């Protein structure tokens, strides 16, 4: 095949633009580095998904977000998400779940 | 700066010659061998006393109707044969042992004109070649396998010529006609993993085939250098030479003076320039200098066959006490120059199929 | 001439130091050479090298040709017989490129460019050294003539000191940072917003100032209110505090963190309620002192509005023939043309209706779920509610331009199982990224081109030829180079916006041209990105190459793709 959801070079090539922007803190600026990878890395495209998806993101990596110390940060991005009126409530109370 | 032209030679082809290189890789009394490629000739010249060159085996491409652009000497360990890869036109690598009489690696992916061939220090197994096709692909010769490709989507959207490892294969600085001056490190973790798994791969062992890396971000770019058509670069140690279609010589060094090449990272734009050897009358490009074997003397050709020679001793550029050798017969166009492993022989080839050779007054 | 010479040696200073250190620097590279260049001289005397051999006659090769290589010098003219070198193939001239399947968006001269300000700190110095003649002496030489009069606009121009760099100006660590301030919900909001942009769901989309406001309201009372007294100390435990929760539709010797403030301030704008589930997000503290927190911060902030709507509208009135009526309406206005393509553009209707000012309708085209126009905008798709798939020619995404939606073709699975790779739509690959195993291989005709390794029908997805979002102005430019180079990787996406194939790319722009070819080319329009779907016109089996027709001028298809390779039987 040759191909897949994503080839290796745009996730180093987007990474790379990540680390350009000044305004936005090293523990802000990486919980915007593995969200964007895992969604390339699947590619969703409707709303039923990332509502699934991110249920399937927090028990993939939760243990990793312990050892960056982006639990707080990642909340404030799940804020952001209903503001979008892309996730429901629940889905926020099971994220601490997963998390703790 | 002591020199003289005392042979002279050239090709009864009358064609436009290519690089020559010299067999570095070599030992204390062994025969001082250098060789030269034309268009599809393919040649070697050892240099003798009383300014004596006896003639050398000569090949030719009978089948592949292009010119041969770039050349190089090769080792094998195994047989502890000396061997030397070509390539030209097509981009296709011949790779040829003088002992066996013929070549038996034959190397084809690349796209157009391959204009760089040129090998790792240490390793002989290691060959990353240049073509029209930007693409800085490296075969590994022993296994016949593809190696990780530098540049790519990030790299040079214009064509590369030229390449260079330091000294001990750390970094490949390389450049082209984009002006972009962009080197990529050779002691990235992840490719010695490649390069050591790409010693051993047996495409009969498992059907999964070879996966060579691709690579898209230097360790450092910019094009504030030239405003024209940079035609050479090599590695000056920690500093970086280069030559232009503007008569003008600079070496320079990444970002301030204090700025590591090592401890640099790509997002580096500063750089240093420190090198001011400017030359004149060799407004054309596709001319090629070469180096001394330690590194100390250096000698550039012309357009209207003059030389242009240099040191690197305490001698810098905030003078340039310039030496700048010329022969009368040697004017219509030095194409390539190519130094022995000593500061004494150095072989000097016009384009119009002629060969000078130039010794030192030691 | 002294305060030529040392304005001359004044800008000397540095300059002779650069001397000094380039020479300094010399050195060390040079011992390094030395260490360097007799490391590796010790292996070359290890490596023994096998001597030069000369040529020798072959007897079966008496015929090959002899070169006498002439001696430019008294030396004779040497000759030596010729060897044919190895015969190899040839592969088709092309150009480095990566793989990728969505789309892309997208001298030397002078030094220094100005008159250094380090010559004004030298100046400066010209005058910290400070009566009348100093002051005539420093306005000499430099343009801006130093006198004391004009060592007024020097100290002015002195106040700037520092330049303030590029961090943010206020103090907005990330909240995890001990440092992090008491940043207000919409300033720590504000970073993300900009950054994310919903088109894709994704932070800094580099394939789409182009985002929404979020500055919408919407119904908040959807909590179910189940109040107990499940946290000891809770907004619950206490009648007091209990009862004046109501009334809002002291706390203990705990402290709470400035970067805790900040959250606090976030988390109210979510619930405006739930103090139960501050508890649960946060463990540091508990639900009472932060019930209590919250009554701090409702007598210090001002109360949330807590709105809800349900708009005029209840049901009915809103016919989807209405919809293709208003649909006629814009096609018999400006879209009988059927030649101005324009892309997508979010439109912003904060408060007016979707009136004929809105973009889309000047741009002929329908709103989208993105349009800031409400939920009753009547520009809007319908859905693509077919009950056996969209892909045939009675639904409407089959013959709109759009790609049924996942959310909105109900009926053909399209949010249904997007995982699972077989669908009942015909009009959703794209969407999911279903393409073909094509092949490389160097085609017949000309050079490179692309096979299949299996039969595949008609009318059905083909792999997108994905590239570059670029301009018609730049187009041309490349190609320009690229016309002079004959090359042709560019694709007349929209009037707006063409996608170019050349750096950047997938493997089906290697396809060749015909002019009866097997396989067809159609833009979509998917998900507010227009893209090109390539479809095979009749039925093909196992290792046919694909071919479809660029759609040039006559002048041109000679001019580029003169080769069709089939003659007429008869
Ligand atoms: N049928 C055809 N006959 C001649 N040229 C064609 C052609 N179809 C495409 N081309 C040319 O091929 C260019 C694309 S690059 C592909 C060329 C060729 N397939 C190769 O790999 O070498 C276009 O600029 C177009 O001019």
């Amino acid at each position: 095949s040759e191909d897949e959801k994503d080839p290796e070079w745009l996730r180093e090539k987007t990474i790379t633009q990540i680390e350009e922007f000044s305004d936005v803190n090293e523990g802000e600026k990486e919980v915007m580095k593995l969200w964007n990878l895992h969604v390339m890395k699947h590619g969703f495209i409707a709303d039923n998904q990332m509502n699934h998806a991110c249920m399937l993101f927090v028990e993939n990596y939760g243990q990793k977000i312990i050892k960056k110390n982006l639990c707080r940060n990642f909340m404030l991005h799940l804020v952001s998400m209903h503001d979008f009126n892309l996730i429901s409530i629940m889905s926020i109370d099971k994220a601490v779940t997963k998390l703790r | 700066y002591s020199f003289k032209c005392v042979n002279s030679l050239k090709e009864d082809h009358n064609q436009p010659l290519f690089g020559v290189q010299f067999n570095w890789h070599s030992k204390e009394g062994d025969p001082l061998v250098f060789a030269t490629v034309g268009s599809n000739r393919v040649t070697l010249y050892e240099c003798h006393s009383q300014g004596e060159i006896r003639l050398l085996q000569s090949y030719v491409d009978a089948d592949a109707d292009e010119n041969f652009y770039t050349c190089a000497w090769t080792y094998d360990s195994n047989t502890s044969h000396p061997l030397l890869a070509v390539a030209g036109s097509r981009g296709i690598i011949r790779i040829i042992n003088p002992i066996t009489m013929q070549c038996i690696k034959h190397y084809v992916g690349h796209g157009n004109a391959i204009n760089e061939l040129k090998f790792h220090p240490r390793d002989p197994n290691l060959l990353l070649s240049v073509s029209k096709d930007h693409a800085l692909r490296l075969w590994n010769i022993q296994t016949d396998t593809l190696v990780a490709i530098f540049g790519g989507v990030e790299g040079h959207r214009d064509e590369v010529l030229s390449a260079d490892y330091d000294l001990l294969g750390e970094k490949i600085m390389s450049c082209g006609m984009d002006h972009s001056l962009k080197l990529w490190r050779i002691n990235s973790k992840r490719m010695m993993n490649a390069i050591k798994e790409s010693y051993d791969y047996n495409p009969n062992k498992t059907n999964r085939p070879f996966i060579s890396q691709k690579i898209h971000f230097p360790d450092f770019s910019t094009r504030d250098i030239h405003r024209n058509y940079v035609d050479c670069v090599r590695w000056l140690g920690d500093l970086i030479l280069s030559k232009s279609c503007e008569n003008a010589i600079v070496c320079w060094k990444p970002g301030k003076m204090e700025d590591d090449i090592d401890k640099i990272k790509p997002s580096e734009s500063n750089v240093t320039i420190l090198g001011r050897f400017d030359y004149s009358q060799c407004d054309i490009w596709y001319m090629r200098f070469s180096m001394d074997f330690w590194q100390k003397m250096l000698a550039l050709g012309n357009q209207v066959g003059k030389l242009y020679v240099w040191d690197l001793e305490v001698e810098d550029p905030h003078k340039a006490k310039c030496t700048t050798l010329t022969h009368h017969k040697c004017g219509a166009a030095i194409r390539q120059t190519s130094f022995s492993r000593d500061s004494s022989i150095l072989i000097a080839v016009c384009d119009d199929a002629s060969i000078w050779r130039w010794d030192r007054l030691r | 001439k002294r305060v030529k010479s040392e304005y001359m040696r004044l800008r000397q200073l540095k300059r002779f130091r650069r001397a000094d250190e380039v020479k300094s620097m010399f050195s060390s590279n040079r011992q390094k050479i030395l260490e360097r260049t007799e490391i590796l001289n010790q292996e070359w005397k290890q490596r023994r090298i096998q001597p030069v051999h000369i040529l020798t006659s072959v007897s079966s090769l008496r015929g090959t040709r002899e070169c006498s290589v002439t001696s430019d010098l008294d030396f004779p003219t040497q000759v030596i017989p010729l060897k044919t070198l190895n015969a190899v193939a040839s592969v088709p001239i092309m150009y480095s490129w990566s793989p990728l399947q969505q789309n892309f968006m997208v001298h030397g001269d002078r030094e220094c460019g100005f008159i250094n300000d380090e010559i004004f700190v030298e100046l400066v110095n010209a005058l910290g050294q400070y009566s009348d003649k100093i002051f005539e002496a420093i306005s000499s030489m430099f343009p801006d003539k130093g006198t004391a009069e004009e060592l007024k606009e020097k100290y002015k121009e002195l106040t700037e000191q520092q330049l303030p760099g590029a961090l943010p100006p206020e103090c907005t660590p990330n909240i995890d940072g001990p440092n992090a301030k008491s940043v207000q919900r919409e300033q720590s909001l504000h970073s993300f917003h900009t950054l994310f942009c919903r088109r894709c769901f994704k932070y800094d989309c580099f394939l789409h100032f182009h985002a929404t406001p979020n500055t919408y309201k919407r119904k908040n009372t959807e909590t179910a209110l189940d109040n107990k007294p499940c946290g000891p100390q809770c907004y619950q435990h206490l009648e007091g505090a209990k009862e004046f929760a109501a009334a809002l539709t002291p706390p203990e010797n705990v402290e709470w963190s400035g970067a805790e403030a900040s959250m606090f301030r976030v988390l109210i704008g979510t619930y405006y309620d739930n103090f139960c589930a501050i508890a649960r997000l946060i463990g540091t503290k508990t639900c009472r002192q932060v019930y209590e927190f919250r009554v701090k911060e409702s007598s210090i902030i001002a109360p949330a509005p807590a709105e809800d709507v349900d708009t005029p509208p209840r049901k009915k009135k809103r016919k989807h023939r209405l919809w293709a009526a208003h649909c006629r309406k814009i096609q018999l206005k400006k879209d009988g043309s059927s030649n101005h393509v324009y892309n997508y553009q979010p439109c912003d209707h904060p408060r007016q209706p979707c009136d004929s000012s809105c973009p889309c309708v000047i741009a002929q085209n329908f709103c989208e779920k993105f349009c800031q126009c409400s939920s009753e905008c009547q520009n809007r798709f319908p859905g693509c509610r077919c009950k056996a798939q969209c892909n045939t020619k009675q639904c409407p995404c089959y013959l709109a331009v759009r790609e049924c939606d996942p959310d909105l073709c109900l009926t053909c699975g399209a949010a249904d199982h997007w995982d699972s790779k077989n669908v009942s739509c015909k009009n959703c690959s794209i969407q999911r990224g279903s393409k073909k195993h094509l092949l490389l291989a160097p085609s017949d005709v000309a050079g490179w081109g692309i096979f299949i390794k299996d039969p595949v029908q008609k009318n059905e997805f083909i792999s997108e030829y994905c590239g570059e979002i670029i301009s018609q102005d730049e187009a041309d430019r490349r190609g320009k180079v690229y016309d002079k180079y004959m090359c042709s990787f560019l694709f007349n996406l929209n009037n707006d916006f063409v996608v170019d194939a050349t750096r950047k790319g997938n493997k089906i722009r290697f396809a060749n041209h015909s002019v009866n070819p097997n396989c067809y080319a159609k833009v979509m329009m998917v998900n507010g990105d227009h893209r090109i779907g390539i479809f095979a016109k009749r039925a093909i089996q196992t290792g046919e190459e694909l071919f479809f027709d660029y759609r040039y001028s006559q002048a041109d298809a000679l001019k580029y793709v003169g080769i069709e390779r089939e003659m007429e039987i008869p």
